């Protein structure tokens, strides 16, 4: 049987996944016949390679038996053989040797790091975690992002390690990510540090992340500045969002800018404020926004303040008065 | 006046991996088509 | 329900207790020299 | 040929890269130590470039002289300016979170947010929150002339503002620079002199902080300065009476349990204003429980 | 049409984004300061 | 010597406005109103 | 004996390959909540809590206090404070007592 | 390295000089071609080797190995420069009908070009503002340089009214 796999091995197989079959398949007899040294030597002999090896694993013009080495289903196989049948050290050599191959995944790290730390290793578990993020670059380094800074902070690390572990997902997080990246470090910001550093962290992140979810993050922020803070300091943040936005999230943050003012007792800033809106908002296609500052006048403000709104109306409806603004608004009236 | 350099070479330690036997990482399709230069060096 | 807790030696790292049981035996080397 | 005409760092990582690939691990050692010996030849010492110490410490990472990696770092680090080093050292701390030892990963991650915030206090002087930050980083650190000399310069950086809605935070910067040195450093005549020169620091005339006052006084407490702790707050109180203060003297002395003292400061709390419900009740139980019922 | 319109929007999104102005708010009649003794008269009243 | 390195931004810097007259039209193009006008200085003049 | 000498952590022994995290990610096998899960639950929160706000103030008419300013000016500050006397109040308290037995003692 | 290759390209799309358009028609070009034959090549090399051998300017030599090693006495071996028969390379005519081609597939492909450009040129969205061809063309080219400056005439052009 010994020397029946052994010839088995010299035979060149057509296929690198037959070669991987018929190690297994030694593995597999001993295993059954139960002789775990012999079977990790024998899984040694066949994942033997050079340091440094870069042997294409799809050339279909070197041997099967060169290009083995590089198989994921023997390593694979190795590794949970190795965890099962050894100690942590040899696992943990197994582990990077597969790393220093470049076969490594992100399954694999999080595995890597999972060892360690069901070893109760927590350090080497983030530095494992550390390697597979400078191994991938960002679009599956968030994958690693999202495990690695759940268990950093689980775990309670120093605080300016945790900024800096923040900081570095920041640093070119992809806006798709960047919404939950800078919520987390203004979340962490907010139990552990200042909040005027989290708002710094949420206006950054107002600036920074994509344009779908930038009016989400800008409403995130006036809430939580709202809260932490008072209207008066919420202001500045209505200001930039409306200078900032496009035209619908302009109207929609400029009218909840004129409502918080009303709230506060400022008419005539909200009334600057509907002017300001009103400039923007086409009457075709604001009904709601100018039945909104209708109100407003309605129940704050006299009959010089109504014409002087209806004048604005009628001036607005002359400039909107084009053909562009005709296709737009025609299409939105057969499309509703 | 290389002082840089020279403390640079000073403060590397030597390599724990062995690297006098090692070939290219690519190797050339010979053969071999060298000049006088390297007949004086053999 | 009230839920136990507990309290586990928060959790010290592994790494943290190699080096405190490596650096006892260093000290009972030390008594022995 | 190509280094002779075009001798940039990017045409020799070039040539390292093409050794890495098609050569030796020595000849890519050879194609590095020659490119920052030209550079340093040519531009002078301090102009070898960060790119090519880093490129140098990672191609020796990716062959796994991690000893010969953290000493190109370190040398590269010693022997560049910080300014063209920058990312020099965002590298080394990377590399120690990959591969360093605990007590380097927070030295060095001590080294870089210094930097960072050593960066900020430069643009903005009187960012307190940051200056805060800072302070806790040095306190976590543990160097005692550093924290030292760091409150020193935050306690410089005085408000030009006369507003107690920054005299808050600066008045409280004083109150960390008490706590540090009573707490970690355990230097008394310190803490001493830090209440005293915020005393002489805050305007009472306009505004006193009852925080300094509530924060010296359990420290004289702690110390066991009776009479010193009396004087103080008589001072205080002399000098501007606020509610909280009188609220929290006589819980100090009703844990205290004297009796004469603090009905003289009940008296003093009524002169200031006989309206203080609370204290006519709390003076009224105490003497229920001394039973001078008349 | 509906290319025209897309080609046609985008030109109109880039005027736009040209075409904002400022606004200029009226100075508050309620400023940080009263606001801060209002909150104290507050919290004093609500903690008596 | 070795030609400059330049940057799309140089070339931006220095493509030259098409030129039209108030005055010339030797071809007899038909030139739109806007187009026509865009040069004049008397739509930016300003008098207080 | 194959399935209980093997980890089973990257071999997957139905297909006799690799086990793949396209079909069976590790965050199934976490005992926690990923960051995206964790700060989903935040904006859940967050709008929440804003409804219940503007549907507080709708119920009511206008401004009062306890949402004018609802947390107090510098408080991250104070309870920061606090913690880090979380230790010397108990000094200071301690001081009290002592203080109290030597002056309790010296009058009996 | 593909998207990074892929960014690169997007962002050198726009004109800079024609060092750059050079150096990007040449890689182009050799990718265009694909990967070289390299049985050809060694053949090539190895038929030179024995030419070279014969004429006395390679010395096939044995070291203390026992290996062949070729020795160019002059330098001409891999390159024709300080060849004196450099003039004499009478290239193959697959080579020549290869180059040919090309050329014929680079001037098709410009003709192509042209048509269609022709064609997109000769489609007309809108209002009629010439009244020939090299009109069109330049109102064209008006409204790619002046419409950044002219959006607010245009309006009123438009709607009837305003400044
Ligand atoms: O000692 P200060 O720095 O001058 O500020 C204090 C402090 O309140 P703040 O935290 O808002 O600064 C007091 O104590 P706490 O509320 O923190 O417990 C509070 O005392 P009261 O609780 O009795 O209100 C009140 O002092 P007072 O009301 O007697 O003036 C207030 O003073 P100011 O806000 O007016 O400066």
């Amino acid at each position: 049987a010994r020397i029946i796999m052994e010839k088995a091995v010299k035979v060149p197989f057509k296929s690198v996944n037959e070669l991987a079959d018929m190690w297994i398949e030694w593995a597999e007899m001993e295993l059954r016949n139960k002789n775990f040294d012999e079977a990790v030597r024998i899984m040694a002999k066949a994942t033997q390679a050079p340091k440094r090896s870069t042997v294409d694993y799809f050339d279909e013009s070197l041997s099967p038996q060169q290009r083995v080495h590089k198989s994921w289903k023997l390593w694979s196989f190795y590794v949970d053989l190795v965890e099962s049948t050894s100690s942590l050290e040899e696992t943990r050599k197994i582990y990077e040797r597969i790393f220093e191959l470049r076969i490594a995944t992100p399954q694999t790290v999080v595995n890597y790091a999972n060892l360690l730390e069901e070893h109760h290793y927590y350090e080497e578990s983030f530095k494992i975690y550390e390697r597979g993020l400078d191994l991938f670059s960002y679009p599956v380094a968030f994958e690693l992002w999202n495990l690695y800074l759940t268990k950093a902070v689980d775990r309670k690390i120093s605080i300016e390690r945790l900024r800096d572990l923040f900081e570095q997902a920041i640093t070119d997080c992809p806006p798709k990510f960047a919404k939950v990246l800078y919520l987390m470090y203004g979340n962490l910001e907010e139990e552990r540090g200042l909040a005027r550093h989290a708002m710094r962290i949420y206006e950054r992140a107002t600036r920074a992340v994509a344009d779908e979810d930038r009016a989400d993050m800008f409403n995130f922020y006036i809430t939580k500045s709202a809260s932490n803070f008072g209207l008066a300091s919420t202001r500045p943040i209505y200001e930039r969002a409306i200078a900032t936005l496009p035209d619908n999230e302009a109207r929609d943050m400029c009218l909840k800018f004129a409502d918080m003012e009303k709230r506060l007792g400022e008419i005539d800033r909200a009334r600057a404020i509907y002017g300001h809106a009103s400039q923007f908002c086409d009457p075709r296609t604001n009904p709601e926004f100018w039945a909104k500052w209708e109100q407003f006048e309605v129940q704050h403000g006299n009959e010089d303040t109504f014409k002087e709104m209806l004048r604005v109306k009628r001036s607005v409806q002359a400039k909107y008065n084009t053909d562009v603004n005709f296709i737009a608004s025609q299409a939105l009236a057969r499309s509703q | 006046m290389a002082s840089i350099a020279a403390g640079l070479a000073a403060a590397l330690p030597k390599p724990k991996y062995s690297s006098e036997h090692e070939e290219p990482r690519a190797t050339q399709r010979g053969p071999r088509i060298v000049s006088a230069d390297q007949i004086d060096e053999t | 329900k009230q839920e136990p807790k507990t309290q586990e030696e928060l959790e010290e790292d592994a790494a943290d207790r190699d080096r405190r049981e490596r650096e006892l035996r260093e000290a009972r080397e030390l008594a022995e020299r | 040929a190509y280094t002779q005409v075009h001798p940039e760092p990017r045409t020799w990582l070039k040539w390292a890269k093409f050794e890495e690939e098609f050569g030796t691990a020595d000849m890519v050692r050879d194609v590095f130590q020659s490119a920052i010996q030209y550079i340093a030849e040519t531009l002078g010492d301090d102009a070898v470039d960060e790119r090519l110490f880093i490129a140098f410490a990672r191609f020796e990472t990716r062959q796994k002289e991690y000893e010969r990696a953290r000493a190109i770092y370190k040398f590269g680090l010693d022997n560049l300016p910080r300014s063209r080093s920058m990312q020099l050292h965002a590298q080394y701390t990377t590399f120690e979170k990959q591969f360093g030892d605990k007590e380097g990963v927070e030295d060095v991650v001590l080294t870089k947010r210094r930097r960072l915030y050593e960066e900020q206090v430069k643009e903005n002087p009187k960012n307190y929150d940051v200056w805060f930050d800072f302070a806790r980083l040095e306190e976590m650190g543990g160097d005692p002339d550093r924290v030292r000399e760091v409150y020193e310069r935050a306690i410089a950086q005085v408000p030009p503002t006369q507003e107690k809605r920054h005299w808050r935070r600066y008045i409280f910067l004083f109150l960390f620079y008490a706590i540090w040195e009573e707490k970690d450093a355990k230097n008394i005549e310190r803490a001493r002199a830090i209440y005293d020169t915020c005393l002489n620091l805050i305007p009472h005339k306009k505004f006193t902080f009852a925080k300094v006052w509530i924060a010296k006084a359990h420290f004289e407490i702690r110390q066991g300065n009776l009479t010193a702790a009396r004087k103080t707050l008589g001072r205080a109180i002399g000098m501007c009476p606020k509610d909280k203060l009188f609220r929290e003297y006589i819980a100090i002395e009703q844990k205290l349990y004297e009796f004469d003292r603090c009905r003289t400061l009940y008296e003093k709390h009524a002169l200031f204003n006989p309206a203080n419900c609370q204290t006519w009740i709390r003076w009224a139980e105490l003497e229920r429980g001394l039973d001078d019922l008349d | 049409a509906a290319l025209k319109a897309g080609q046609m929007q985008k030109l109109r999104e880039a005027e736009q984004s040209s075409k904002r102005k400022p606004l200029i708010l009226p100075a508050p009649q309620v400023s940080d300061s009263e606001l801060d003794e209002i909150v104290k008269m507050g919290m004093i009243g609500e903690r008596a | 010597s070795p030609p400059r390195k330049l940057t799309a931004e140089d070339q931006e810097a220095w493509r030259i406005p098409p030129p039209v007259s108030m005055w010339k039209n030797p071809k007899g193009f038909t030139i739109p109103l806007d187009k026509r006008l865009a040069a004049d200085g008397r739509q930016l003049q300003e008098v207080q | 004996p194959v399935l209980q000498h093997l980890s089973l952590r990257n071999y997957d022994p139905v297909t006799r390959g690799p086990k793949l995290g396209f079909e069976a990610p590790p965050t199934e096998n976490l005992n926690t909540l990923t960051l995206e899960e964790k700060a989903a639950a935040l904006e859940a929160e967050a709008r929440r809590k804003a409804q219940e706000e503007q549907e507080a103030a709708a119920q009511a008419r206008g401004l009062d206090i306890t949402t004018l300013q609802p947390k107090k000016p510098n408080w991250d500050l104070k309870r920061e404070f606090k913690q880090r006397m979380a230790v010397l109040d108990v000094r200071t308290e301690n001081a009290i007592a002592r203080m109290v037995r030597e002056r309790l003692a010296e009058k009996k | 390295k593909r998207m990074k290759k892929k960014e690169a390209h997007r962002d050198d799309t726009a004109f800079r000089d024609y060092a750059r358009e050079a150096e990007k028609t040449y890689k182009r070009q050799i990718r265009n071609m694909g990967a070289p034959d390299l049985e050809k090549y060694m053949r090539e090399k190895l038929s030179a080797i024995e030419k070279a051998a014969a004429a006395g300017t390679l010395d096939i030599i044995e070291t203390e190995d026992g290996e062949m090693i070729a020795v160019d006495k002059d330098g001409t071996f891999f390159s024709t420069a300080n060849a004196t028969d450099f003039a004499q390379h009478k290239p193959d005519k697959a080579a020549v009908d290869r180059l040919v081609a090309d050329l014929r597939k680079a001037e098709e492909a410009s003709l192509k070009r042209r048509r269609e450009k022709l064609a997109k040129s000769g489609e007309e969205h809108g209002d009629v503002t010439y009244i020939n061809e090299k009109n069109k063309q330049f109102n064209a080219k008006l409204a790619r340089f002046y419409n950044k400056y002219t959006a607010e005439i245009r309006d009123s052009f438009e709607r009837g009214t305003m400044v």
